[PDB]
């Protein structure tokens, strides 16, 4: 998953993909890590399968965090490819940071 | 029950929400939580009659 957000006081909560069946839950509100109960059920993004590179390109507009999914089969190769743009969402906040979610 | 923010350290994006209350530093002096004579909270009540 992912876990945007700035600082640690206010907001800093995004995505939760896990990859059996559902549960994408994207949840914009108060936690702490190591007063909001968003939601955001859909289909996991990350389904594939002779190596894949699954590449996110992800951006955010002035809130329309969009995030464009390609899986390719095959360091990086070489040769051209096209990236699909998957969904919209408008998750209204400032981020500044980043960081992995392994499990 | 209105309220509004007067000092941040930064401009907005257009599309965005700030709920987090913490005590502007107008000067050299850190605040840390004290409302001193630098330090001033940033919402202040609409005084509607
Ligand atoms: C977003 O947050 C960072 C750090 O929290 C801050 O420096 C910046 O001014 C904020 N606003 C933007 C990028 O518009
Ligand atoms: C939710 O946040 C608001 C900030 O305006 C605060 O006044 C309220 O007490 C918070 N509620 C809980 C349950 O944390």
């Amino acid at each position: 998953g992912w876990i945007f957000g700035t600082t640690l006081d206010s907001k800093t909560q995004s995505l939760l993909i896990v990859n059996n069946a559902t549960n994408v839950v994207i949840k914009v509100c108060e936690f702490q890590f190591c007063n909001c109960t968003f939601e955001y059920v859909s289909q996991p993004f990350l389904m594939d399968l002779f190596k894949n590179l699954r590449e996110f390109v992800f951006k955010n507009i002035d809130g329309y965090f969009k995030i464009y999914s390609k899986h390719t089969p095959i360091d990086l190769p070489q040769g051209f490819s096209a990236l699909e743009p998957l969904v919209d969402l408008p998750i209204g906040i400032n981020i500044t940071r980043f960081q992995t979610l392994l499990a | 029950n209105y309220l509004y923010r007067l000092f941040r350290k930064s401009k907005l994006k257009p599309f965005e929400r700030d709920i987090s209350t913490e005590i502007y530093q107008a000067g050299n002096r850190p605040c840390n939580g004290v409302a001193g004579p630098n330090c001033y909270s940033p919402l202040q009540s609409y005084g509607f009659r």
